Order: C-alpha cells, then sequence, then structure tokens
RNA sequence: CGGAGCCUCGGUUGGCCUCGGAUAGCCGGUCCCCCGCCGGGGUCCGGUGCGGAGAGCCCUUCGUCCCGGGAAACGGGGCGGCCGGAAAGGGGGCCGCCCUCUCGCCCGUCACGCACCGCACGUUCGUGGGGAACCUGGCGCUAAACCAUUCGUAGACGACC
RNA sequence: UGGAAUGCGAGUGCCUAGUGGGCCACUUUUGGUAAGCAGAACUGGCGCUGCGGGAUGAACCGAACGCCGGGUUAAGGCGCC
C-alpha cells in the first residue's frame, strides 16, 4: 500500500537558524553549523513561518519502506540542532584488573595513544574524526571525554577507541579490560 | 584421480614465457615514483659487470651470533664511469598512459652515441643528427628550441634525460654506445627542465646518483644457455634408469 | 487426429482445415458435434452470413464436380425437382432449414474458407475457456465476417 | 536545385528467424517511425542507386558509372513505419545499410 | 553525419541496444565518457559480476581468450559487440562504426552531445533502486586511467565554462539588439508570429 | 516544493487521449491512479481518467466533490478558465505549435525570406555593440 | 473462465426443464460476471449445478442479459465476497475497491487476485459484490481516499515518449 | 611548394563551433550587498508541460539586365604580423595594407536565357581516396637496410651481441 | 409415405513383393528403491517425413510437402543478435 501522505515537524529553537538548499540542511547555531545533505531520501522539507520555525518532512506515496525514511531524517535535524546548542559529550571508562591502561592525547585531542593495554608492548593510536576533541578527565582516574558539534563523528570516534581495545584469544566473559563508552551527554548542559 | 602425494609445482608460471629477451639492456619498467619535494636528481644508472670477489668486514647486527665478528662476503664490481647527458624526453599524461610528446638532442653528439643509430658503422657516411644539430646555430632554430622548452613546461609530467655509456674507457671490444632514458625525479617540472638543459653534453658521475650503502636494484639479462630439457629448464625428477625412450623428460 | 474423431469430422465433410458447412441441429447431430468439440468453431449463423457465404464461396456440386454457381440454372438443373432454382431459393432452404435441406446443403461444396484475417485466441481450448474450440453461438458470425 | 527525395535505409529482406524472402526488401525511412505516418509513402517509387567500373547509357544524359534499380512501396511493415518494397530485381546484399531513394511521385497530394 | 551520444546517466545496456540497431543500419555513432555509464543493482552485486567475467579463462591457455577489457569504454565496446552479428562481415561494419571513449577528447569536447532518453537511469529506474558507475567498477577490476581521466575531464569543464559565459554574453547583446532594431525588424516580426514560429 | 496538486476542482489540461488538447477540472478522486473529471465547458462528459494522460494547470475551481455538472459548469463560467486559459503562456505556445504545424509551401517561403531579413538586421547591431563594447575595454 | 478484458454484468435465470412431476420448476436467477454472455451462461450451469441437481441437459436458460452500471458516474466502494483455490486449499476472502462500475470493481478483483496470489480466474468464485458507505469500509487503502479535501502532488512524473525522440539534445525533466 | 588529362575505388546528395548538471527540482536576468584571482553566494524579478524550446536553431541556390523604396555606410571582396590550441594540439578571431566594390540582403519595376515540344541515373561532398604517366617553374636532399666478413656477452639452424 | 440423422458408388476374383529386431508419448498398468529399466492396454506418432515454433534435439507444439506470385494465419513470438 502506498500512502497518500506522510510528515512530520521539527521544532527549532530561537537561536538556531536553519537554510535549506534542496534537501541539504545546514544548521547554524552558537556552537558551529552543521550541513547534512539528504539527497538520498526523496521526501520535501519545508521550513514554515517566521517567529517560532519549524521544519516539515512530506512523504507522498510512500510504501513502508518509505514511510520509514520520515522520521529518521527528523531524528537527525534534532540532533544537529542539539549539536550546535549543545553539543555532544561522550565519556569513556577504561576497565583493567590487572594492567591499567595509560592514555596520552596529542595533537590537541585528535590523537589518542594507549599503552600498557592487558600489559602489551604494542602502542594503540586511534585518530579522531574532524571536529571531535579527545580530552583525559579531571574530574575522574581513568575516563576520557570525547567532544564535538557531530554526534556521528563523535560516536564513531568514540567507537574507535573501544574497538582498538579488543581483547583476543581469551575468554572476553573473564578477560573484561578495555575502553568502554560510559555516558552519552552534552558539552553545555542547558 | 588425486595425485598420491602433494608436491609443489616446479618453477614460477610468473617468469613466463621462457624466451629469450628482446632486449640486451635491462629495460626499466617502473621507475621510482616521483616526490616533488626531494631535489631534483636521477634514478637509474649504467654499468658493466667486471666480476667478483669477497671482502671482509665486521658486521653490526645486535642480538645476532656474528655482532662484532668479522664475516667474508662475496660482492660484484660493475664498472660505472660518468655517463653523458645527450637528450631530454618528455611524457604527458594520458588517458591510454604516458605518452611521449617531445624528445630533444644536445648540439654535439660523440660518435660513441651515434654509433648507436647505426646498424654497419663502416659503410655508414655518420649522417645522424647532422641536419638537427644546425638549429642550434643559427637565432632561427634557438627559438623554435626554447619554444619546445617552453611547451614541454607546460604540458608534460614526466621528465627524462638521455644519458650514454664511454665505451673509450672500458676495456671492451664494442665501441657503440649504450643509450638510455633516465627519469628525472624530484622538484616541480620546470625544475626537472632546467636542470636537464644544464646537463646536456656534460658528464654525470655514478656517485651523484647513488651512495654508501644504499639498497639498489639491478636489472639485466641473464646468462644464455641455449636449447635445456624439461630437467635443467624446469627442474623436474628424474626417471628413473629403466625408462625407455629417455629419461630428462617430463612423464 | 484420433479414429472416432476422424470419422464424424468425414461425415461432417469437414476433411481440411477452415472448412466450412451448415449442419442442420437435432440430437443426432448435435451430439456428433460433441464428439469433435475440439476440433471445430461452430454456432449459429445470422442471414447475413448465409448470404455471404453462399454468395462469395458458394459452389455446387454437378456431376461430382466442384462448380461456382455463377448462373441460375446451374441450381435449377440440379435441384429445381424441389422448387429450388435460383440463389435466392437455395439461400430460403438453407437458412430456414426447409424440406429439402439435405438435398440443397449436401448440393453445395464444403466452403472453403480463408485463415481468419486479424488471428485466433486459442485454438486448443475451448471458446468458453478464451479459445476457438467449441460452440459461440451467434458469434461464429463474426468469425464469419474475418474467413469469408 | 535540391534534393527531391526522401532518405531511405535498406535494413534488411523480408524473412522470419531462419527463412528469407529475397524478393521484399525492408525499408526505413527518415523522419518515419510509426505506422500511421507510413501512409504517404506507399505506391510511391524507390531506387537503388549505384556505381559500377563500366559505363552505361543514361536517359537524357550520356553513359557514366551510375546505375539504379527501381522499386516502390507495397505496404507497411510493423508498428514502427518500416515499409516493405519490392524491385524489378531482388536487392543486392551489399546494399543493406545504405541509402534507398523514395521519390515524391506517384503524387498522390 | 556522426551520432555523439553522451554516456553519462545512461544505464549500459539500453544504450549498447539502441546504438547496435544504429550503427547496424549504416550510421557511425560515437559514445563519450563511458566511464559515466550505469547498471542497475548496487554496485556490489555487479563488481561480482564482471569478477566472474574475470574467472572465465582458456584453462590451457589463458592467453588465447576471453580477453577481459578493463577500461569502461571497452567493456561498453564489448556489450555492443554481443548485442551484433559480430562473426559476419556484415556485422563487423557496423562494429566499425561504433567509436567508444573514456571522457571527452577531441574533437568531441567541442561538438554538442545527444542523449537517450530511452536509456537515461533518471527515466527507466526507480529513484530508490540502487545502481552502479560503470566507472568506479572498472577501476575496481584493473582500469588504471579512473584519476588521469578525471584529471582531464576538469580542465574540459573548466573551459567550457568560459564557453557559455562566452555564449550567454552573445546572448545577452541578441536581446539587447532585437530591443535597438525592433523598429526596422517589427515587420518581419510579425511574419514569424503569425506561422508561429516565434510566440 | 509542489506547487499543483491533485485536487478537488484541479484544472487539468488533457495531453494525450481521446480528448488530447482539452481542459477538464478534478470532480473528485477514485483511486491513486484514476480521477473522476469534467468538461462542462470544454465538450468533455464526465468519465474517469487517468493521472498518466492529465497535466495540472494553475487554475483551481470552487465547487464540492462530486457536485453534478451544472455547478462545475457555473464555477468554470465565474472564473472564465476557457479565456484565462488562452492568456497563458502555456496555451500561446501551443497556439504556436500548431500554427507551425499548418505552415503551407508558400507560407514556408514568406517566412523564410522574413527570417532572412530580421536575422541579418539584428547580427549587424550585434557586431555594433560588440565595437561599441570594445571601445570601453579600451 | 479467462478474465479477459473488461468484465460485464449478467443477469441469468435458468429453470429446470418441466416433467409431469413438476409443470412449473422455480425459477433461479445468478449474478454473473464473465467477458461475454456466451461465457455467462457456461458459468451460470457451472454454479448451479453446484447448489442443485441440474445441468444444461436437464434445464435451460430463460433470461440471459447484461446488467447496466445504474450510476456510472458516482464513485462508489464496492466489498466483494469471494472464494478462491490456492496452492494448497480454500479460502474465503473479503476484499475492498472503489470504481465508478460494479463489472469495472470485480475486474480489479480478477487482476489484484491474480497480482498477489497467483490464482487464476477458473479458481475463483465471486459469491456477493455489494455497493458499501465510506464509514463501513475496512481496508486502509480504500479508506485513505474518504477525504473531502484530498489533494496530493504527481512527484517523479517519468517520460513515457521514451522514443520521441529517440536522441534529443536536453535531458528530460521529472518535476513538473 | 605552384595544367591538361587517363585509370581505378566507392559511398554520400546542407550545417549546428561544446556549460555543468538536477530530477521531491530546474533555467535566465539582476551586482544594489558580501567575497576573489572579470568569477562565486545572497537579494529581487522573470520563465518552468522546458519557447534563452533539438517539438529547436542557422543557411537557403534559377541567373542576369534597367530603374525605384526600405537595409548598410561601424559595410562586402582581396596580401602582410601577434596572442591563442597538447587527451588524439586551430585553413577561428584580432591588427596593419597599396588594393578591390558599391552588387551582395528584403519589397518592387523591367525584360531576357535552348521555351529541347508530359517522363529515369537530376541536384552536392568534389580541385574526393588510391595508381601510373605527361608536362611545365621555383627552392631543397644527396641515405641507409640486408647479404658477405668479423665477434662470442649468443647460438640446433635462423636470430642475437 | 424404400419407414431415424449424416456422409459416401459399390461388389468380386486371381497373382503378389517387402516385413515378421521396433521404438516413443497422453491416459490406464505389472515388476522394481528407481532407471533414458523391464513388461502390457488404447490411441497417436517416429521408423518411412520434410516444413514453422521449442537456441540446439527421431518422438514435444503447430502443420504435413508438385514449381511459383499475392493475401492471411497456427503454434510461437515482437530490447539487440
Ligand atoms: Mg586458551
Ligand atoms: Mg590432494
Ligand atoms: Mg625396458
Ligand atoms: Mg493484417
Ligand atoms: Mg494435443
Ligand atoms: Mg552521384
Ligand atoms: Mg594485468
Ligand atoms: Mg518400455
Ligand atoms: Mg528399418
Ligand atoms: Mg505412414
Ligand atoms: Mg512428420
Ligand atoms: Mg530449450
Ligand atoms: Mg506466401
Ligand atoms: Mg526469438
Amino acid at each position: 500500500m502506498k500512502t497518500i501522505l506522510s510528515n512530520q515537524t521539527v521544532d527549532i529553537p530561537e537561536n538556531v537558524d536553519i537554510s535549506l538548499k534542496g534537501r541539504t540542511v545546514i544548521v547554524k547555531g552558537p556552537r558551529g553549523t552543521l550541513r547534512r545533505d539528504f539527497n538520498h531520501i526523496n521526501v520535501e522539507l519545508s521550513l514554515l513561518g517566521k517567529k517560532k520555525k519549524r521544519l516539515r518532512v512530506d512523504k507522498w506515496w510512500g510504501n513502508r519502506k518509505e514511510l520509514a525514511t520520515v522520521r529518521t531524517i527528523c531524528s537527525h535535524v534534532q540532533n544537529m540542532i542539539k549539536g550546535v546548542t549543545l553539543g555532544f559529550r561522550y565519556k569513556m571508562r577504561s576497565v583493567y584488573a590487572h594492567f591499567p591502561i595509560n592514555v596520552v592525547i596529542q595533537e590537541n585531542g585528535s590523537l589518542v595513544e594507549i599503552r600498557n593495554f592487558l600489559g602489551e608492548k604494542y602502542i594503540r593510536r586511534v585518530r579522531m574524526r574532524p571536529g571531535v576533541a579527545c580530552s583525559v578527565s579531571q574530574a575522574q582516574k581513568d575516563e576520557l571525554v570525547l567532544e564535538g558539534n557531530d554526534i556521528e563523528l563523535v560516536s564513531n570516534s568514540a567507537a574507535l577507541i573501544q574497538q582498538a581495545t579488543t581483547v583476543k584469544n581469551k575468554d572476553i566473559r573473564k578477560f573484561l579490560d578495555g575502553i568502554y563508552v560510559s555516558e552519552k551527554g552534552t558539552v553545555q548542559q542547558a | 584421480s588425486h595425485r598420491k602425494f602433494s608436491a609443489p609445482r616446479h618453477g614460477s608460471l610468473g617468469f613466463l614465457p621462457r624466451k629469450r629477451s628482446s632486449r640486451h639492456r635491462g629495460k626499466v619498467k617502473s621507475f621510482p615514483k616521483d616526490d616533488p619535494s626531494k631535489p631534483v636528481h636521477l634514478t637509474a644508472f649504467l654499468g658493466y659487470k667486471a666480476g667478483m670477489t669477497h671482502i671482509v668486514r665486521e658486521v653490526d647486527r645486535p642480538g645476532s651470533k656474528v655482532n662484532k665478528k668479522e664475516v667474508v662476503e662475496a660482492v660484484t664490481i660493475v664498472e660505472t664511469p660518468p655517463m653523458v647527458v645527450v637528450g631530454i624526453v618528455g611524457y604527458v599524461e594520458t588517458p591510454r598512459g604516458l605518452r611521449t610528446f617531445k624528445t630533444v638532442f644536445a648540439e654535439h653528439i660523440s660518435d660513441e652515441c651515434k654509433r648507436r643509430f647505426y646498424k654497419n658503422w663502416h659503410k655508414s657516411k655518420k649522417k645522424a643528427f647532422t641536419k638537427y644539430c644546425k638549429k642550434w646555430q643559427d637565432d632561427a632554430g634557438k627559438r623554435q628550441l626554447d619554444k619546445d622548452f617552453s611547451s614541454m613546461k607546460k604540458y608534460c609530467q614526466v621528465i627524462r634525460v638521455l644519458a650514454h655509456t664511454q665505451m673509450r674507457l672500458l676495456p671492451l671490444r664494442q665501441k657503440k654506445a649504450h643509450l638510455m632514458e633516465i627519469q628525472v625525479n624530484g622538484g616541480t617540472v620546470a625544475e626537472k627542465l632546467d636542470w636537464a638543459r644544464e646537463r646536456l653534453e656534460q658528464q654525470v658521475p655514478v656517485s651523484q646518483v647513488f651512495g654508501q650503502d644504499e639498497m639498489i636494484d639491478v636489472i639485466g639479462v641473464t646468462k644464455g644457455k641455449g636449447y635445456k630439457g624439461v630437467t635443467s629448464r624446469w627442474h623436474t625428477k628424474k626417471l628413473p634408469r629403466k625408462t625407455h625412450r629417455g629419461l630428462r623428460k617430463v612423464a | 487426429v484420433s479414429p472416432k474423431v476422424r470419422k464424424v469430422l468425414q461425415l461432417l465433410r469437414l476433411r481440411q482445415i477452415f472448412n466450412g458447412t451448415f449442419v442442420k441441429l437435432n440430437k443426432a447431430s448435435i451430439n456428433m458435434l460433441r464428439i469433435v468439440e475440439p476440433y471445430i468453431a461452430w454456432g449459429y449463423p445470422n442471414l447475413k452470413s448465409v448470404n455471404e457465404l453462399i454468395y462469395k464461396r458458394g459452389y455446387g456440386k454437378i456431376n461430382k464436380k466442384r462448380i461456382a454457381l455463377t448462373d441460375n440454372t446451374l441450381i435449377a438443373r440440379s435441384l429445381g425437382k424441389y422448387n429450388i432454382i435460383c440463389m435466392e431459393d437455395l439461400i430460403h432452404e438453407i437458412y430456414t432449414v426447409g424440406k429439402h435441406f439435405k438435398e440443397a446443403n449436401n448440393f453445395l461444396w464444403p466452403f472453403k474458407l480463408s485463415s481468419p484475417r486479424g488471428g485466433m485466441k486459442k485454438k486448443t481450448t475451448h471458446f468458453v475457456e478464451g479459445g476457438d474450440a467449441g460452440n459461440r453461438e451467434d458469434q461464429i458470425n463474426r468469425l464469419i465476417r474475418r474467413m469469408n | 536545385s535540391g534534393r527531391l527525395w526522401c532518405k531511405a535505409i535498406f535494413a534488411g529482406y523480408k524473412r522470419g528467424l531462419r527463412n528469407q524472402r529475397e524478393h521484399t526488401a525492408l525499408l526505413k525511412i527518415e523522419g518515419v517511425y510509426a505506422r500511421d505516418e507510413t501512409e504517404f509513402y506507399l505506391g510511391k517509387r524507390c531506387a537503388y542507386v549505384y556505381k559500377a567500373k563500366n559505363n552505361t547509357v543514361t536517359p537524357g544524359g550520356k553513359p557514366n558509372k551510375t546505375r539504379v534499380i527501381w522499386g516502390k512501396v507495397t505496404r507497411a511493415h510493423g508498428n514502427s513505419g518500416m515499409v516493405r518494397a519490392k524491385f524489378r530485381s531482388n536487392l543486392p546484399a551489399k546494399a543493406i545499410g545504405h541509402r534507398i531513394r523514395v521519390m515524391l511521385y506517384p503524387s498522390r497530394i | 553525419q556522426v551520432l555523439v551520444l553522451d554516456g553519462r546517466g545512461h544505464l549500459l545496456g539500453r544504450l549498447a541496444a539502441i546504438v547496435a540497431k544504429q550503427v547496424l543500419l549504416g550510421r557511425k555513432v560515437v559514445v563519450v565518457r563511458c566511464e559515466g555509464i550505469n547498471i542497475s543493482g548496487n554496485f556490489y552485486r555487479n563488481k561480482l559480476k564482471y569478477l566472474a567475467f574475470l574467472r572465465k579463462r582458456m584453462n590451457t591457455n589463458p592467453s588465447r581468450g576471453p580477453y577481459h577489457f578493463r577500461a569502461p569504454s571497452r567493456i561498453f565496446w564489448r556489450t555492443v559487440r554481443g548485442m551484433l552479428p559480430h562473426k559476419t562481415k556484415r556485422g563487423q561494419a557496423a562494429l566499425d562504426r561504433l567509436k567508444v571513449f573514456d571522457g571527452i577528447p577531441p574533437p568531441y569536447d567541442k561538438k554538442k552531445r545527444m542523449v537517450v532518453p530511452a536509456a537515461l537511469k533518471v527515466v527507466r529506474l526507480k529513484p530508490t533502486r540502487k545502481f552502479a558507475y560503470l566507472g568506479r567498477l572498472a577501476h575496481e577490476v584493473g582500469w588504471k586511467y579512473q584519476a588521469v581521466t578525471a584529471t582531464l575531464e576538469e580542465k574540459r569543464k573548466e573551459k567550457a565554462k568560459i564557453h557559455y559565459r562566452k555564449k550567454k554574453q552573445l546572448m545577452r547583446l541578441r536581446k539587447q539588439a532585437e530591443k535597438n532594431v525592433e523598429k526596422k525588424i517589427s515587420k518581419f516580426t510579425d511574419v514569424l508570429k503569425t506561422h508561429g514560429l516565434l510566440v | 516544493v509542489f506547487r499543483r496538486f491533485v485536487e478537488v476542482g484541479r484544472v487539468a489540461y488533457v495531453s494525450f487521449g481521446p480528448h488530447a488538447g482539452k481542459l477538464v477540472a478534478i470532480v473528485d478522486v477514485i483511486d491513486q491512479n484514476r480521477a473522476l473529471v469534467d468538461g462542462p465547458c470544454t465538450r468533455v462528459r464526465r468519465q474517469a481518467m487517468p493521472f498518466k494522460c492529465m497535466q495540472l494547470t494553475d487554475f483551481i475551481l470552487k465547487f464540492p466533490h462530486s457536485a453534478r455538472q451544472k455547478y462545475v459548469r457555473k464555477a468554470w463560467e465565474k472564473a472564465d478558465i476557457n479565456t484565462k486559459w488562452a492568456a497563458t503562456r502555456w496555451a500561446k505556445k501551443i497556439e504556436a505549435r500548431e500554427r507551425k504545424a499548418k505552415m503551407t509551401d508558400f507560407d514556408r517561403y514568406k517566412v523564410m525570406k522574413a527570417k532572412k531579413m530580421r536575422n541579418r538586421i539584428i547580427k549587424n547591431e550585434v557586431k555594433k555593440l560588440q565595437r561599441a563594447a570594445l571601445l570601453k575595454a579600451s | 473462465m479467462k478474465a479477459s478484458g473488461t468484465l460485464r454484468e449478467y443477469k441469468v435465470v435458468g429453470r429446470c426443464l418441466p416433467t409431469p412431476k413438476c409443470r412449473t420448476p422455480p425459477l433461479y436467477r445468478m449474478r454473473i460476471f464473465a467477458p461475454n454472455h456466451v461465457v455467462a451462461k457456461s458459468r451460470f450451469w457451472y454454479f448451479v449445478s453446484q447448489l442443485k441437481k441440474m445441468k444444461k441437459s436437464s434445464g435451460e436458460i430463460v433470461y440471459c442479459g447484461q446488467v447496466f452500471e445504474k450510476s456510472p458516474l458516482r464513485v462508489k466502494n464496492f466489498g466483494i465476497w469471494l472464494r478462491y483455490d490456492s496452492r494448497s486449499g480454500t479460502h474465503n476472502m473479503y476484499r475492498e475497491y472503489r470504481d465508478l462500475t460494479t463489472a469495472g470493481a470485480v475486474t480489479q478483483c480478477y487482476r489484484d487476485m491474480g497480482a498477489r496470489h497467483r490464482a487464476r480466474a477458473h479458481s475463483i468464485q465471486i459469491m456477493k459484490v455489494e455497493e458499501i458507505a465510506a464509514s463501513k469500509c475496512r481496508r486502509p487503502a480504500v479508506k485513505q481516499f474518504h477525504d473531502s479535501k484530498i489533494k496530493f502532488p504527481l512527484p517523479h512524473r517519468v517520460l513515457r515518449r521514451q522514443h520521441k525522440p529517440r536522441f534529443t539534445t536536453k535531458r528530460p525533466n521529472t518535476f513538473f
């Protein structure tokens, strides 16, 4: 079955300016700008109102798979609003039974060195995605804080570190060592 | 049915066909990839196998059984008198691969290099480049050469020199010189052509191309051995002595 | 062709493909047509079908030869004893199935009809299946237009 | 002066897939890409025109190397504007893919 | 004389079917930008198709064929050859009426290019379907001049942009000129509008 | 991004079919593919038509869905869709298309002469505008 | 029966041949949808034989005539009760359609049954066809058109004149 | 580089000299505003079943005579120089000249031409491709390959150095 | 009133060759796990037979054949080959 119309709307905070170049969404906020291209989805984007702006997503004559893309766009656009206003802050804890995991931040938070992971002599060097900054946590021991405006870049950056410290040829239910994503917050709490 | 016991195949199918080389002088199939941040330099040279000897040296290999100990190592001596740069050839990158763009030659070419252009030097009038050379000697022709160099600066991506060997310094019967293209790696294309243009008719010692303790590649043609059977050519197992109709075969 | 169909098609005088004949209907004949159902398309012709069939493609069987009915004397010499003396008397005896339908109809040579112009649907199945075989009733006239 | 004939192509002979009837040629006429447009060209003269080594007499002229096989369009072929043509002699297979002149006479307009 | 086609945004087999019938009627065809040609289906299942082709080789002497051409132009050429009777003189004559190019080399870079709307991807595919690029597919099966062809295609586009700006300039003058001479050409402008040439 | 909508009262141009070249009004929508249309002032009986053979115009008459032909005609005449249609460039381009199609051999001769002279006059003026622009460059 | 072209609705009335036992046998009527009247009578004898001790030999057709659509200019919702044989069973379905004619709705049922269930027309028995009010419809495909202010665009209009011209200079535009 | 022809080979019977592309979006103006080595974004205004449309555009050929009206006058035709093009490179435009014409186009006036007596292969691209020759002028060139001999970095013989 | 329909000219006699390995299919059917296996019934085929279609093929589907022109078809087809 094709549905005549399926739509959803997004509310834009006053401090965020959204402009459309076709299906390219440009969100400008206090923390910067994010541009995402949605040309791989056949939807219709509309900006409504002037005082309280809104973004509308329309899908005319959509089957089940095409209808599922309508909310996906809204959620991405909301994350972009969240990124440019509050930012994204993933925290990671390093877990170890015997060998402390030493983390050194280089290149202004764009490179992470991991040493002595399960006692390995090999040094792991993880490169953060552009626009993502890693830093050791002054508040807690054995913790990292990744910050950025793009949720996917920040969360991909953290996945790289988490998968860098993988245990091999052991029972990973026993050998639990590794750095893991422990919290998903925002840079500015508001 | 499957062969009873496993065994690796004799010889490499990667060196096929086991034919006679079409060239007597080793060809550089790939030159080192150009890095425009290094100074202009040459990437190849021509030498002649003189012979082999052995040397004594003290190895420096921590954790080895021969650390701080003297070893006897075999070595090859390759006589490499300086080469003479006689021309420049430019290449343009095309969707069908590199295409020769423009060749220039120095005003003077020695008879050793000119011998390369003939099949019978004795019977020849030695007319090679006798009309090309007049282009450097007149204002009209000179104005065309620099235009060719300017064209090479605009369009070419690869620059090579044409260096030849000096056979009058070797002890060999041969007097015809070996002439090869050497790729000029290093800076911009303009810097390549300025570098090459200053070196026309000049000599280039091997020490300007290579250095001590450098790892290089040697390209050449192996010793020829004529018609050989499978036992020698491919190193197959000899068949038993009882074999009728010959045993230096593949069964 | 199976033996029982082969005999019945010979009695209808349909020994060739796209041959045509009139058959006056009754219990005896309707059950013959049921045996040959896969091999025939039949139905009820209107007055126009009887006209055109006998005028364009009507041939008499005169001294066992196939003679075009180009003149009225041809009909009169053979069927005159039944008072059939012209093409109109012949068309009236066939169309209304008169007392001498048997004689006037055996007189006519089996009609040699051409391939249907515009094609067929499926000669291998019944008309009510979207094919061509069987009884199509008055729809035979459309078929007769395209083959006459 | 100028061209007075339509441009056609000798596409091939009349055929099934494995039988060829050389006495009928299939013609493709420039600009005629439907069957309802072929009506103008029915009955019009067609000429396969070519050159040979030996000279031949030219009507209204002196001998030259031009030769012609005449024909005419007989009926439409298919749905996309192909026409069937017939010539005084079967066309030579070397003529496939080459120009066939279609004249504007016999005029019906 | 020559029908020049632009391969960008055309589906491989539909372009070949039309091109093959065209050269069999005696027309010359040039297809440029064969790397811009498309194939329906995700890239991966089209890469597997060429790798399956790549495995076809005479087990006793691979040099005797099949020959697996890696250029997007030659891939297209072989695809048109597969729609022709190329083992007969008539088919080989047609196959010689077709030229295929990666990029747009001269003289076709300065000639107008036609398209085939019956083979265009925007027409023939549903927009949600995946598709492959012939150039990317060719690049990943041994084609060596993807980077160079793109480099030279960018130079051509820069020159074509200057040419377009010159033509827009000569069109702005053309419109202005028609206003300046409007009085003198008004009579001739009425003839054209009376017969539909000008709206 | 969408400006023309299939709705009750939308006037649609019929591009192909037995009613090619005519205007109809969407009276009702049957399903995804078909609509009930009406041409009371354009010689089209109320009937079903697919959207494939339809091109939406910019006019939208105001009558209730499935209103009878009396009120579709009444709305058509009040909006004067017939005269408004003929004033659009879309209608004019259709008119020019048919004027050119019916051109006679003599008409084609006269256009060639008018076009011949008109093009020469324009080209000469363009040459002068180019030369004038040159002097400013110098 | 082949569901060829658009079906017509036929009113077929039949009875047993009168006999000394029953000089006036009762009359039976059926709604038949078929391509022609010849098929319509054939299907009648197929249905009554399944409900009565009757068949063409021991009965006759009293009236065969086409039932004309009564409001061919009004959009209606049709509910259809049918049974059909699948590869591995028989099933009863209820289906809905929007159409101007009841025979058009029944034709849609045959195409639809063929599309969605690979059911050939010979395995389908249309039991009942009713005109249904918008408030009684059940299928969301039909109900989404019960909107007095229905509106929607025509996105991505594909070029259907793809061979006129076969070669062009400009690329097609799909937005209108 | 600058004359008649003779063979032979065929086909063809106006040209389009170019944005890039999008397709749930496009195209053209607009520099007033913002950037850059005249170009990009914004605004604003127009088009969008593409008309600044390949459903298109350009050229159009019967010829000549006489004299008028529009159109040209910054115009048509013709030897010297500088930019410019490389993916498989331009007999385009521009500047000089000493020349050479007031005709080229459109609407009229005025007559004439083998008007070959109804009829085909007409009409170009066409100084077309290839081949022999024959002339008739200027400016230029005066080689190599193979065999034979020799070598042994090669070799069954050829080939190869 | 040659006593149902329909069709058709029949009857009869001598002499007689080759054959007397068959095989295949729908349906029915025996043995066998089954077999492109062995063995039966009915009809039709191939054998003896080309031709259109099933790319190709004894038997499938259509259709059976003098040498031709025009038209139309069957079974099958109509992106290109
Ligand atoms: Mg273990
Ligand atoms: Mg093994
Ligand atoms: Mg022995
Ligand atoms: Mg027909
Ligand atoms: Mg059968
Ligand atoms: Mg000619
Ligand atoms: Mg390789
Ligand atoms: Mg058996
Ligand atoms: Mg036998
Ligand atoms: Mg027989
Ligand atoms: Mg047979
Ligand atoms: Mg098969
Ligand atoms: Mg025939
Ligand atoms: Mg086929």
